[PDB]
């Protein structure tokens, strides 16, 4: 079964907007930005463990995700956790400079194959 | 729960209403001397709810109730599942919205719904 | 006895919305709470 | 204040681009000798000279020996291909990069404000190496008290004094219009000098009327989201309209809407 599609209630404020809180929005916008982070740390953890995308790790990167997907329309922060970031790389990434481990998923395969190919 | 004393007489004065002046007049029983009256004012008392003279420290009134504690949701900043919740407006939005701060004595993270 | 103590459980189909068993609560709190017009009032006069 | 005369504002603009671009100094462009010589000239020999000095990778220290060793359409372009000159603004916390009239694609409001091309500019907020500003650079996190609470920092405040005042480049003070769905991702806004006959209020109540919306979020995205590149067609009036009631189905307490966004057609309409 899917997940569910409840979005995060609407702020609607008592008066007009002065469009200095547009500003501020915009200007916050820069910061509790992680919607480039949360894929990545769920590719992470679904290359580590078995099993992938049946945990409850994975859901609940899913539901982040999708709450900052949706924080564009509404001002609802990701609030992306410090422990569930993967602080580990596969080898096909372009992260040289972070540490970088061996995969041996279907990813691992596919880009060992490719560079036997190259190579 | 307004008393004043009659400039004459030096004695306590009782309101009543006139049928034909249609005026507020205080008037003693000691003395027939019937003041005019200001503000139309007989009474005033500030609304409150200390009944209960020295007996509100020995017995729990719970005039301050405490804030509910949940265990479903968990922090970010740490994996701790005890939070407490509750609803207040925010600084300009229209409506109650669910806050959540972290109960851990080492994390100190409040965060909204 | 005079305290008459209570015990009530939220329903099972208040999980699918998300926090709905806080919302729930807090609107049963809000529903069946006794408010007296007393704790309201600030200053009580009577004006002729 | 320096120049003091009636010196147009696209050749101002284009060499203070090149002093901003890794080709010319301050100094070396404030000189009197190159505004003389630059006020009196053909303006398409100028632009072509201007473009020429500006191409070379060298740093030209004598721009003036170059200079003298050297010596409608926009309607139909947006009609055609929708091709139209943008000024790209970037803004740093040390300084301002001008980019100049890069050619991209063409939005809705230029199609009614074709007049004012120069008028509109892109401004983006980015770091110093032209990348995203990290979380850190803005509104650091410090425990005061028995909460965390976040401190502003200098760049926060730098940020909202630039957007509520504007830029002045010369005779001109761009506002603030709005801001697309995609450029809030890339941190960018578009920027519009007010002038005499049009001001940024003016496009803002043209555009629609934003005080129906309450919420921040929404009313930016719905305020931006006229926005997107689209071939012009012909004009429906308002009587042309009707009402059709939607389908909503609730399972399991759950609301579930069909149309969300789906619409009917004619065949006589899709050929026109
Ligand atoms: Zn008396
Ligand atoms: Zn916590």
């Amino acid at each position: 079964p899917p997940m569910d599609y409840a979005g995060s209630r609407p702020r609607l404020m008592d008066h007009d907007v002065t469009l200095e809180e547009i500003h501020k929005f915009f200007v916050d916008y820069m910061i509790s930005d992680t919607l480039g982070v949360i894929s990545t740390a769920h590719l992470v953890h679904a290359d580590r463990d078995p099993e992938k995308a049946r945990s409850q790790k994975c859901l609940e990167l899913a539901n982040l995700h999708s709450r900052a997907v949706d924080f564009a329309k509404t001002g609802a922060p990701a609030e992306m956790p410090y422990a569930l970031k993967p602080r580990e790389f596969p080898d096909f990434l372009e992260r040289f400079e972070k540490p970088t481990y061996i995969s041996e998923s279907v990813f691992g395969k596919l880009y060992r194959a490719v560079k036997s190919s190259l190579a | 729960s307004t008393m004043k004393f009659c400039r004459e007489c030096n004695n306590i004065l009782y309101p009543k209403e006139d049928k034909e002046q249609k005026i507020l007049l205080y008037a003693c029983r000691n003395c027939d001397h019937q003041e005019v009256a200001d503000n139309s004012c007989v009474y005033r008392n500030e609304v409150h709810h200390s009944v209960s003279e020295r007996t509100q420290i020995l017995t729990d009134v719970a005039s301050d109730p405490t804030l509910p504690r949940t265990k479903a949701v968990r922090c970010s900043k740490c994996q701790h599942r005890e939070a407490v919740f509750f609803q207040a407006t925010a600084r300009g939005e229209e409506g109650m919205t669910l806050f959540f701060v972290c109960c851990n004595p080492n994390c100190g993270h409040r965060w909204r719904e | 006895q005079r305290e008459q103590t209570m015990s009530l459980y939220l329903s099972e189909y208040l999980s699918k919305k998300k926090h709905g068993f806080e919302y729930g609560s807090l609107e049963i709190k809000n529903h069946l709470e006794k408010l007296s017009f007393s704790e309201i009032v600030s200053t009580s006069m009577i004006i002729f | 204040a320096i120049l003091g005369l009636e010196f147009p504002y696209e050749i101002l603009f284009q060499l203070n681009a090149l002093v901003h671009a890794q080709k010319i100094s301050l100094f070396a462009a404030s000189d009197m000798e190159l505004i003389k010589i630059l006020r009196g000239m053909s303006l398409e020999t100028a632009l072509v000279i201007l473009k020429k000095l500006h191409q070379q990778s060298s740093i030209c220290y004598d721009p003036v020996f170059f200079v003298k060793t050297q010596m409608a359409s926009a309607y139909k372009r947006l009609t055609e291909q929708n091709i139209m000159s943008c000024q790209r603004a970037y803004v740093t916390p040390s300084k301002i990069y001008l980019l100049g009239p890069e050619l991209e694609t063409a939005n809705y409001v230029v199609k009614n404000f074709a007049e004012h091309v120069s008028d509109f500019m892109r401004v983006t907020f980015v770091e110093e190496d032209w990348s995203k500003l990290p979380a850190n650079a803005l509104s650091v996190n410090s425990k005061e008290g028995y909460f965390v609470k976040p401190s502003r920092t200098n760049i926060y405040n730098r940020v909202l004094s630039i957007l509520g005042e504007g830029i002045t480049v010369g005779p001109k003070r761009f506002e603030f219009l709005a801001f697309s769905a995609s450029q809030l991702r890339g941190n960018s806004v578009w920027m519009f000098a007010s002038n005499e006959k049009v001001k940024a209020e003016d496009i803002r109540e043209w555009m629609g009327c934003f005080r129906k919306i309450r919420s921040i979020s929404k009313c930016a995205a719905r305020m931006g989201q006229l926005f997107s590149a689209s071939r012009q067609t012909l004009i429906v009036r308002a009587q042309d309209v009707e009402q059709i009631p939607d389908i909503e189905v609730t399972t399991d307490g759950a609301d579930y809407c069909f149309s969300d966004g789906i619409g009917k057609i004619s065949l006589a309409f899709a050929k026109q």
